[PDB]
């Protein structure tokens, strides 16, 4: 849950980046592997 | 910042919680000697029999000329 | 109600008394040195915090 | 915002994973506690089809490309690039491309936008800070990731002009040729407006002559172009290992004055003092006990906005409690 | 030479972005040192005796 | 030096330097990919910043195999003290490289080092002693020797290793100027080739047999 | 000891404090204070905050002889002279030299 208080949304970005990039072999594809990486926005959740 | 000054250091020792206002009243008596309103002061700060002895035995040893 | 007509002050022509208490709710006896000053050379804060 | 080769290549299987992806987490929630529309997400899949991995998460536009996977370069320092290591092997195993989201450069300039339009009666002075202000919060925010996004550039030079031309046709209604930068950029106290600039602007040397009279006569003088803001701005890969490797020395340099039982003073931290992501600054404020109770701070300076009219720029940090993120004394 | 902002877009060859970014010092400081010495030296009375109770220690009265 | 109480806190601030050792650094950029890749196994990493100082520089002879069909990448196993003392800028090495039974395996991988403090260039006292080792001892191959140069950054290590191109050899060998800036020195002199780290296989330690290995105090012997 | 049964069990710094002696005090300060990456330095200091010499007290009338220790003893001491522990240390390292 974000924002947490000890790191501001870009170092939100670099952790990111940097917690996909340091999975265990997450950008190997050659057993046919893929990653799916989804955004999404909870759509009408204040309303709703 | 008013050493010297034994109504200062009573109010120290009334102001603390007592454990610590002993150590308030073992300054009191290193900078005030011969000052009986402290020393009755540590006196009623043990709540046993035996130290209210002792310190009064220290405090008649310091000044012993008060009643 | 209307606008009024924006008539200037006739003046204040006489002082002190009740215009020092007048003046002393709302624009009273300010800092009047370096509240309303800006040092020309210096940058006292730093440079772009506002 | 990506060149065609860089977006997510939109093959069978793979868009259909997306899909099939997205529709998992669909059914999981609700129609009627919460909807996830597919129209507002982006789903980006990285398969042996697609070599990059995409996301816009929190205004930034990242695009993961790994070494692996279409690299085959050596390459230099680029700015928003992100080089992705392995944090045990240390090896670099991708780079993430960092750009500024599509809706955060139009915020920017809308927020521009609103500065002009609601310029009108005011100050220069008023209207240089707001720029100033909008300026500092995009470029303290997306630091790296608008050296790398060339529309922002493009952008942030047009609402700079933009926004100059608005101080200009204050001066005079009829345009001028040639209109001195000295005016715009001279900080607030030496009598100009302020004004930041993330913009090549060059000064000529005739704006450089000034003369001096004593009795000897007049003797003349001269002394390049204007700094942009970006060069005094860390990037935030540098500010995220300086802030690494400094509370880790803040650490150790805390384990041992609790040996020596003082306090650690002004002296040790000296060297670690503008650098942090929580500053060093933060340890040495008054207020500190008492913003170690401030909890959930960063979601209610992001939920501001829905009680304070007044746009924060820094909605994503405070002052108090990160520090000042930024130095613009040089 | 017009005075217009010119896009930084092929102008950042030679630089970097961290390229002329300072860091301040701390803001006066010798004299918070000067005053931490002065309410160190000040101390002295108070943290030399601190442990000492006027009960229950040998070396009070001396 | 001060030499009557610097070493105290100096040997106080080493006794921390496994505080180094979970925080360490490897600088991935300016790396030309065709070249060999090196792997320093941590264990070795580790025991190497922990025995050094933050002030004087140690440094100990890389050597090392490739790995079973991947003659591109160089598995460090092994890092050679050797009876050195070092200022704060540069190593004295001993003109004799390391001769043991062990190291027959393997071969000469450069030297890893300690900086004080993190300079973005090789240092030109690195090329030159680097150059010096080649130019001696015909063993160590400008392509597969480097410098591993292990940076005391706050808190932490950064680990930079530089390769030696054929300007910077003819450049180091030639050199007598020992100072920080001498003449002819370009950054065209070195390389930055990839390095990186393994918790997968272990290096290990060859210390001298007669004496040990730091002769910063014993200065003169 | 649980409160339970009342049973006890030994601990291994139950055994090393009955073998050397050291009191309880002692092995809790060995068990907060021993890391595998402690130096000489820290050898010293650990040793020093024992709790048989938690009435060494550092005086006054020998605080001078003690920097003239402390200038010449060869494990440096991580604390200042007037607090006890570097007492400790600094007299433990002048017996052994």
């Amino acid at each position: 849950i974000k924002p947490a208080d000890t790191e501001p949304p870009p170092l939100l970005v670099y952790k990111w980046c940097q917690g996909i990039n340091n999975l265990q072999d997450v950008w190997e594809t050659s057993e046919g592997e893929c990653n799916v990486m989804l955004e999404s926005r909870f759509e009408k959740m204040y309303e709703k | 910042m008013c050493p010297k000054s034994e109504d200062v250091w009573l109010e120290a020792a009334r102001l603390q919680p007592g454990d610590t206002a002993k150590a308030v009243v073992a300054q009191a008596v290193r900078h005030l000697p011969q000052s009986v309103r402290i020393y009755i002061r540590a006196a009623e700060l043990e709540t046993d029999i035996r130290a209210k002895k002792r310190v009064l035995r220290k405090a008649l040893e310091h000044v012993p000329n008060s009643v | 109600k209307p606008l009024p007509a924006p008539l200037d002050g006739q003046r204040k022509k006489r002082g002190g008394r009740r215009y020092r208490k007048m003046k002393e709710r709302l624009g009273l006896t300010e800092i009047r040195k370096q509240a309303n000053r800006m040092s020309f050379g210096e940058i006292e804060e730093d440079a772009y915090q506002e | 915002c990506w060149p065609r080769d860089a977006r997510m290549r939109l093959m069978k299987h793979d868009v259909n994973l997306g899909r099939a992806v997205f529709w998992d987490i669909k059914n999981r929630l609700p129609r009627s506690v919460t909807t996830v529309q597919w129209e507002n997400s982006f789903v980006s899949v990285y398969s042996k089809d697609n070599p990059n991995l995409l996301f816009n998460m929190c205004g930034f536009e990242c695009r993961i490309l790994p070494k692996c996977r279409t690299s085959y370069e050596e390459f230099t320092h680029k700015d928003g690039v992100w080089n992705l290591q392995n944090e045990v092997t240390k090896e670099r195993t991708a780079q993430c491309f960092l750009r500024v989201d599509d809706e955060s450069m139009q915020r920017f300039h809308n927020r521009v936008r609103q500065i002009l339009m609601a310029s009108g009666s005011t100050t220069f002075t008023k209207i240089v800070n707001k720029w100033n202000t909008a300026l500092i919060g995009l470029m303290t925010y997306f630091r790296e990731a608008v050296v790398n996004t060339q529309e922002l550039l493009d952008l942030l030079v047009k609402c700079e002009n933009k926004i100059q031309t608005r101080i200009k046709i204050g001066l005079n209604s009829k345009m001028p040729s040639r209109f001195p930068p000295v005016v715009f950029y001279t900080p607030k106290e030496l009598g100009g407006l302020g004004m930041l600039s993330m913009g090549h602007v060059l000064i000529p040397q005739s704006d450089l002559r000034w003369s001096k009279q004593t009795d000897v006569g007049i003797t003349h003088f001269r002394s390049q172009l204007i700094p942009n803001l970006y060069r005094y701005i860390q990037p935030w890969e540098s500010e995220f290992i300086d802030s690494q490797r400094v509370w880790a020395e803040y650490a150790l340099k805390r384990q041992e004055a609790i040996a020596q039982n003082r306090r650690l003073t002004l002296e040790d931290l000296e060297d670690s003092w503008d650098r942090g992501i929580p500053r060093i600054n933060t340890l040495f404020q008054k207020d500190r006990h008492t913003l170690a109770y401030d909890k959930g701070w960063r979601v209610r300076t992001d939920f501001k906005q829905y009680q304070v009219l007044k746009q924060n720029p820094f909605w994503w940090t405070h002052q108090r409690h990160d520090g000042k993120l930024w130095n613009l004394n040089n | 030479p017009t005075g217009e902002v010119l896009s930084l877009v092929g102008k950042l060859e030679g630089t970097r972005m961290g390229d002329k970014a300072q860091r301040t010092k701390p803001q006066m400081q010798e004299e918070r040192r000067a005053k931490r010495r002065k309410r160190d030296e000040d101390r002295h009375d108070i943290n030399k005796m601190k442990g000492y109770t006027l009960l229950s220690e040998g070396i009070d009265e001396m | 030096f001060s030499s009557k109480t610097e070493w105290r806190v100096r040997a106080i601030s080493a006794a921390n330097l496994h505080l180094r050792t979970n925080h360490i650094y490897v600088s991935s950029d300016d790396i030309k990919e065709t070249g060999y890749t090196y792997i320093l196994p941590k264990n070795v990493l580790k025991k190497f910043i922990c025995i050094s100082d933050l002030r004087a520089q140690i440094a100990g002879y890389l050597y090392g195999v490739s790995p079973p069909d991947n003659p591109q990448v160089k598995e460090i196993r092994c890092i050679v003290m050797v009876p050195q003392w070092g200022t704060h800028q540069t190593v004295h090495l001993p003109g004799q490289l390391p001769q043991h039974e062990y190291l027959k395996e393997m071969e000469p991988l450069g030297w890893i080092h300690t900086q004080p403090n993190e300079s973005p260039q090789l240092s030109p006292q690195d090329v030159t002693t680097h150059a010096k080792i080649m130019a001696d001892n015909p063993s160590w191959d400008g392509e597969k020797t480097i410098i591993i140069t292990c940076s005391f950054t706050p808190g932490s290590c950064t680990l930079t290793a530089y390769k030696l191109t054929p300007s910077g050899y003819e450049w180091g060998r030639q050199n007598t100027d020992k100072g920080n800036n001498p003449k002819g020195y370009l950054p065209s002199h070195y390389e930055r080739v990839q390095m990186l780290l393994s918790d997968r296989f272990l290096g290990f330690f060859m210390v001298p047999a007669q004496s040990s290995w730091n002769y910063n105090f014993m200065g003169v012997r | 000891y649980d409160k339970k049964t009342g049973n006890f069990q030994v601990t291994e710094l139950g055994r090393i404090a009955s073998h050397y002696y050291i009191t309880n005090d002692t092995v809790q300060t060995y068990n907060q204070l021993l890391k595998p990456t402690l130096s000489e330095i820290e050898l010293f200091r650990v040793f020093s905050l024992s709790s048989e010499f938690k009435n060494i007290t550092v005086r006054e009338e020998e605080k001078l002889e003690l920097q003239k220790l402390l200038e010449r003893v060869p494990i440096p001491v991580k604390e200042s002279i007037e607090e006890p522990s570097a007492k400790i240390n600094v007299l433990l390292q002048a017996f052994i030299s």
